[PDB]
């Protein structure tokens, strides 16, 4: 009974449609659905907006007219142009009438303000298609008219407002270039009339609704209108007192003052400084004496969030920051001016202690921009020391967690691990870093001073907290670098000293717990010291040791990363023998590898394993680091030698789930030792790499046979995951080291034929739901680094992965997402690397090739997209490196147009908005190939086009007709008109995109100008 | 001198443990996630009945509450070695008292055996 | 005690994802772009009593728009979405604000970059700037980890309720039925759990 509205045949009942329209949005349940349903079914029709006039005049619910003038928003914007002049001008005064009719019900214009104002954007769209050309007297009949009546002006200062907002801010995506400096220039000729209309209500208004209406509009203006109607009018004076006093004018005032200060005023003229100066110091007055004294508790105040105070206070943060950032120069030299510049800073340092992250973030810019200035600008840090001082105290205490300190406190109040990673915090604490380093260096003995009298007062305990003991931590560690390694020296020692002390006096798990990541926190961050230290380099990774056998996991886990930490720094006094040690430390270490690493969770055992390789890779003797090398995979190379025994002599022993586990830890823990090694793990890949390979086709076997037996099912059995686990791991350490590897010439005679045996035919040969996406990136890398070396090699992966893979992922754009990005990655590679390999395929396989490509295209997968565009960009350049011979000519008659179209396609569909520039780059240099005659032979067929015509003519032909069809709703000379563009423009890629900018524009729409695609010509 | 102007206090916690919880929509044949927080086995002082409490991080909201019925049975899932499956007929965290098959993963091996036999000393004291 | 939320934002940035997780606890990893909006009640226990959010979760795609601007009326509070792993969501969001604005002058709206959980992030923190003067609270959220995921709601409820002390409470837990036993036969039971022993559980590399 609601889908009555649907049938047009009838007239409109209006009383039903406003039974469906509140049913929708004062409705629930399944009634709001089907209520839904209908509303979008009425709005779609494509007629529904001859029903316009009729739902204004007759309907009695606001929504029901919002939603008609949604109807009438979408013929405009789209359809305007092919209705005939009657309907434009009939639909022009029915918006305009109404306006006026609703304006002049004072009780309509207080409560109907939403559909007024959707009223006045519905307008500001007739604007957009007949002003002023078909409308020259808009502006002085609405400039006229606002006399009349205060509710018609303020309504007037909206209208003008969403049309300053759709020519300025929103042109770019939704108009034509020509049409976009057509507007603007049309209101820019008419603006004096404007602004006099509205300086005129800011000097006599009496409406605050009003006034306000008039500011909103003049902040639309400030972001485009010339320097002059500022600053050669008394409006600055204006804004800087009159409308800071009273509140509903302040915000929108402040907002206005932030967009003059945003501007660069010339330098050379005095008058326009005075100006600039002035502004600003009336502005900092009318907040000390009707907002709040500089000395107020902004933070108390914005977390009591009284009315507008956050929002307030959010403003006046962006003022000051905008206006000193591009101004405090003036304030600088002028002694009558140093009280309101350090005013300014000390609200700035108030506004600093408010507790909210982003608005922390707003004032943490300015003091970057503020103490990088200080760092270098001579004669210009002493102004701002009391400033600074007291920005070191706010920083040291509302230092972020950085990442390394794995220990926090949950909402018992325990001490505990961290359940996941936080990257919000991660920049915060950089940005903190960056300020506080700046700080200590612009004033070092108070930095110390204050972070040494903090550290006092945490032994003594009368300021002892987690809070306090952390914040205060942290900001320690992370000035590491700023002092003299003599100060440092002194600094260190204290810190590390008093922080053991703490550790001391409290008693506890969750006590030992905070104080322990602190520790290791900072030392951490001091790696020179510990480099001059070796007796206490030494104590501390002993201590790490013995924190990797504690029950509190934070701490295990922050011992094993803080010891990589201080390894991928120090490992050189890990290698040589220091003075008083019998052996390099290396030695030590791997001797009690089995005792140190009992207690860890294998993923720290191989972290563990990692570091002892970032220290074995800093001896540069051969013989020694390989012995050390063997020595450190003692353990692994031992369980793996009696695996092999075991595993060899039946292939059932690998059933067993445990073995499974011991096999995956022992390849991980090679695959970590590589990672840090790189080309120094050769010799210990060697050790393995043969039988590794052999059970890399035995746990195929397992696998395979499991899945016939048990079903795809069984891939997601933990004990077919296991067996999974092994191969992509054993996959991972040959990328690894493939990825690192100096010698490519063992690489080529070694590694990869028995690489490419193993794995090659058994990813073909099984079922889609077992093949394993890390062979494609293996294969991705053996291309890298030796493709050139290995064509046989090259063809053998493609005839291998190519068809089978792309069987996977050419159904739809969801399933399989890791092979669909490695896949694409391969071919990329193979293309740029070994060219031939894709010369040697049969005609089907190319055509397949090109098909992959293509589709590529057509995925919103940034990662496939991008590989995609750039493979057809590679292979173009590939076809043209090869000159005028018979495979070349076969490719551009077979697929030019193909890639041609296929481009314009995801050029034009609006689904893939993202490739836009990578798109416009291949279409131009395909464009390009014809108009430099770089095609040998013609691209048409002998019978289809007059004998001798060129290639550039046949391809205005072919586009032509292919738009044409495409988008039947253009003209011939909007065609004509934007290809004769689109090839001149076919070097120039920022032009050559601006006209492709241009067409996605037209298409949208009906009637566009043609001699639009003119406008860089 | 004139100065300054959930309903599980009744209940004693057993057992508690970090988990995830789905249920199974038959419909769709696939597994779906109900919550994940805190599993708790709690005994209500006045009857002896043990229920499994379960509640959401951070928004509190109860994933989980019915009683830990003795005719329940813990069952493996194909591709997990650290979750239970099993039918449950009264859950009322979602109001009224539904059935659901439910299924339930911890973050070891351990935790699922420990679980296990503290699921079944539950269904024991539920008994008497 | 109710508030008509409004959800905007590029198509699969992750608005329907992130309610639906606010609904059932579940994680969608299927894209099945809504078609016009969908309402959803949705409550939250508070320390000042519940509150509830009328969830219009609109559609993000422009072929799938249907009322675009229509469905914001009387809105009393926003999210704006977009997803930190695609630029072109964030390019956009002043785009969603604008409509958004014209038509709910002064509502309290969030501003949601979603998928922080995916290793390679491409809208760093860095540029996540236009909320400041848009007076938008920000968060860094992932629906698919949880990340951050309540604290939209909890800084709306905040707003909505004018109290900035508001928190999330624990709601209150009745003892479930004693009465377990329901049909005699249960001979549907075994059907069901047969069939959801041998459908594997997702995600079984995640730490939970
Ligand atoms: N990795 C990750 N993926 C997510 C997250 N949130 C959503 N997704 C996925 O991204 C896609 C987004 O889907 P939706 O939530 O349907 O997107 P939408 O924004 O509702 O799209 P429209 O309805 O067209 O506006 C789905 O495949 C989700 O599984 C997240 O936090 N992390
Ligand atoms: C407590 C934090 C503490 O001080 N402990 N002793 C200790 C000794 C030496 C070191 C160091 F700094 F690494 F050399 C450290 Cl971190 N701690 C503890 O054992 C307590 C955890
Ligand atoms: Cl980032
Ligand atoms: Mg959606």
């Amino acid at each position: 009974s609601m889908e009555g509205i649907l049938d047009f045949s009838n007239d409109l009942d209006i009383a039903l449609l406003d039974q469906v329209v509140s049913t929708f949005y004062q409705g629930s349940g399944v009634q709001q659905k089907q209520a839904q349903e209908i509303l979008t079914k009425f709005q779609d029709n494509p007629d529904a907006w001859q029903k316009a006039d009729q739902i204004l005049q007759f309907s009695t619910n606001p929504q029901s007219k919002f939603i008609a003038l949604s109807i009438l928003d979408k013929l405009i914007t789209r359809k305007w142009k092919l209705l005939p002049n009657d309907h434009r001008i009939g639909i022009r005064n029915f918006v305009v009438g109404m306006i006026i009719s609703m304006c002049q019900d004072d009780e309509v214009f207080k409560t109907q303000k939403n559909l007024i104002n959707k009223s006045d954007l519905t307008l500001v769209q007739i604007l957009k298609q007949e002003w002023p050309q078909n409308w020259p007297e808009f502006i002085p009949e609405l400039i006229g008219s606002s006399s009349s009546s205060v509710n018609v002006c303020e309504n007037n200062m909206i209208v003008l407002k969403l049309l300053s907002e759709e020519v300025f801010d929103f042109s770019a995506e939704q108009m034509t270039q020509a049409k976009a400096l057509h507007l603007k220039n049309s209101m820019s000729k008419e603006f004096e009339q404007i602004f006099k209309l509205c300086f005129q209500v800011l000097e006599q208004g009496s409406s605050s609704s009003l006034i306000v209406a008039t500011l909103e509009s003049l902040l639309r203006y400030l972001h485009w209108i010339p320097y002059r109607y500022i600053y050669e009018t008394n409006i600055l004076e204006l804004l800087s007192t009159k409308f800071m006093t009273s509140p509903d004018t302040r915000a929108i005032t402040l907002k206005c003052l932030t967009e003059v200060s945003n501007l660069k005023i010339p330098q050379d003229n005095d008058l326009i400084k005075r100006q600039t100066v002035l502004f600003f110091q009336n502005t900092l007055q009318q907040i000390a004496t009707s907002v709040m004294p500089v000395t107020a508790d902004l933070k108390a105040t914005y977390a009591n969030a009284n009315g507008n105070d956050q929002s307030f206070l959010q403003d006046l943060a962006m003022f000051l920051t905008t206006y000193l950032a591009r101004n405090r120069a003036l304030l600088e030299s002028d002694e009558s001016l140093r009280e309101l510049l350090l005013n300014a800073h000390q609200y700035l340092i108030q506004l600093s202690k408010i507790e909210e992250r982003e608005l922390f973030k707003t004032t943490l810019d300015y003091w970057h921009n503020l103490v990088a200035d200080l760092f270098y600008e001579p004669l210009k840090k002493h102004i701002y020391e009391e400033i600074c001082s007291q920005l070191r105290l706010v920083i040291i205490e509302n230092m972020v967690r950085p990442e390394e300190v794995l220990v926090v406190e949950n909402d018992e109040g325990e001490i505990v691990r961290e359940f996941v990673k936080e990257s919000d915090t991660i920049q915060l604490y950089k940005s903190e870093r960056e300020v506080l380093v700046y700080l200590t260096h612009l004033n070092v003995i108070d930095t110390e001073e204050i972070m040494i009298s903090k550290l006092a007062r945490q032994i003594d305990g009368s300021e002892w907290s987690w809070h306090n003991i952390n914040t205060l931590s942290w900001a320690i560690g992370s000035i590491s670098g700023t002092m003299s390694e003599d100060t440092e020296k002194r600094f260190v020692v204290t810190v590390i000293k008093d922080l053991l002390g703490l550790c001391e006096q409290k008693r506890g798990k969750d006590n030992k717990a905070v104080v322990a990541s602190d520790i290791m926190y900072v030392v951490g961050q001091y790696p020179r010291f510990l480099k001059a230290h070796w007796n206490f380099l030494r104590t501390v990774i002993l201590k790490l040791f013995e924190f990797m056998h504690e029950t509190h996991e934070g701490v295990q886990d922050m011992a094993c990363d803080t010891f990589i930490k201080i390894v991928q720094k120090c490992k050189y006094h890990f290698v040589i023998q220091q003075p008083r040690e019998s052996e390099p430390f290396i030695q030590t270490i791997i001797r009690d590898i089995q005792k140190t690493t009992a207690d860890l969770q294998p993923q720290q055992v191989h972290t563990f394993y990692k570091a002892c390789g970032i220290i074995i890779s800093e001896e540069r003797s051969v013989a020694e680091r390989n012995r050390l090398l063997s020595d450190l995979m003692q353990l692994p190379n031992m369980a793996w030698d009696t695996i092999v025994e075991q595993s060899t002599a039946n292939p059932t022993l690998l059933l067993d789930s445990e073995t499974v586990k011991i096999i995956a830890n022992i390849i991980k823990t090679n695959v970590a030792v590589c990672t840090s090694m790189g080309a120094d793990f050769y010799p210990q890949l060697g050790h393995i790499y043969y039988n590794m390979l052999q059970l890399y086709r035995a746990v195929s076997s397992m696998i395979s046979a499991q899945v016939a037996a048990e079903g795809l099912i069984a891939t997601k059995t933990p004990k077919v995951r296991g067996l999974r686990t092994i191969k992509k791991e054993i996959l991972k350490l040959v990328e690894t080291y493939i990825s690192k590897a100096r010698n490519l010439d063992d690489v080529v005679k070694v590694l990869v034929e028995p690489l490419l045996n193993a794995v090659l035919e058994d990813y073909m040969n099984n079922v889609p739901d077992a093949r394993d996406a890390e062979v494609l990136n293996c294969m991705t890398t053996v291309v890298e680094k030796v493709g050139h070396m290995i064509p046989q090699g090259v063809i053998l992966i493609l005839q291998s992965v190519f068809e089978c893979t792309l069987d996977m992922i050419n159904k739809d754009f969801t399933e399989y997402p890791e092979h669909r990005v490695e896949f694409y990655k391969l071919l990329k590679v193979i293309n740029e690397k070994s060219f031939a390999a894709f010369l040697e395929l049969p005609p089907a396989a190319f055509k397949l090739f090109v098909d992959a490509i293509c589709w590529a295209f057509k995925h919103n997968n940034r990662d496939v997209e991008v590989n995609g565009l750039q493979i057809a960009l590679d292979l173009v350049k590939n076809i043209e490196r090869m000159g005028n011979v018979p495979f070349a000519n076969e490719f551009h008659k077979n697929y030019f147009f193909i890639f041609v179209s296929e481009t314009f396609f995801v050029l034009t569909d609006s689904d893939h908005k993202s490739g836009f520039s990578k798109q416009a780059l291949l279409l131009m240099k395909l464009i390009s190939l014809v108009y430099d005659n770089k095609i040998s032979v013609p691209l048409y067929q002998e019978a289809e086009v007059p004998q001798g015509t060129s290639n550039q003519v046949y391809l205005s032909q072919y586009l032509a007709n292919m738009l044409s069809n495409a988008f039947p709703h253009l003209t011939s000379e909007q065609i004509a008109s934007f290809l004769s563009a689109l090839t001149k423009q076919c070097k120039d890629l920022v032009v050559f995109k601006g006209t492709l900018r241009d067409f996605l524009v037209q298409i949208k729409e009906v009637g566009g100008d043609p001699t639009d695609y003119l406008f860089a010509e | 001198f004139e100065p300054v102007v959930t309903m599980e206090e009744d209940e004693e916690v057993l057992y508690k443990v970090r988990a995830k919880l789905f249920r199974f929509d038959a419909d769709a044949k696939e597994w779906k996630e109900r919550g994940t927080g805190d599993c708790k086995f709690l005994k209500n002082k006045k009857t002896n009945k043990v229920r499994i409490l379960m509640r959401r991080d951070k928004t509190l909201k109860i994933c989980a509450n019915h009683i830990i019925a003795p005719e329940y049975t813990l069952k493996p899932n194909v591709g997990s070695d650290r979750s239970w499956v099993y039918a449950c007929t009264a859950d009322i965290a979602e109001g009224e008292a539904e059935a659901f098959t439910f299924a339930i993963r911890f973050g070891s091996k351990e935790n699922a055996d420990k679980f296990k036999e503290e699921f079944e000393k539950a269904q024991e004291i539920n008994k008497k | 005690v109710q508030f008509k939320l409004v959800l905007v934002g590029d198509g699969g940035t992750g608005k329907t994802t992130f309610v639906k997780r606010h609904l059932t606890g579940e994680f969608e990893k299927k894209y099945v772009a809504t078609l016009g909006v969908e309402v959803h009640p949705l409550v939250f226990h508070t320390n000042r009593g519940p509150i509830k959010f009328n969830v219009w979760d609109t559609a993000g795609q422009e072929k799938f728009g249907g009322l675009r601007d229509g469905y914001y009326i009387q809105a009393q509070c926003a999210i704006i979405m977009f997803d930190v792993t695609s630029r072109v969501t964030y390019k956009n969001v002043p785009n969603w604000h604008r409509d958004l604005v014209r038509v709910c002058e002064n509502i309290p709206i969030v501003l949601c970059g979603n998928k922080v959980d995916i290793k390679d992030r491409k809208v760093k923190a860095k540029s996540i700037v236009f909320h400041r003067k848009k007076n938008l609270q920000y968060y860094d959220i992932s629906a698919k980890s949880n990340y951050n995921f309540e604290k939209p709601f909890l800084w709306l409820a905040r707003k909505l309720i004018g109290d900035p002390n508001l928190e999330f409470v624990a709601m209150p837990a009745l003892a479930p039925p004693e009465v377990v036993m329901d049909p005699a036969l249960a001979a549907q039971y075994e059907h069901d759990l047969e069939v959801a022993q041998t459908t594997a559980l997702p995600d079984e590399d995640d730490d939970l």
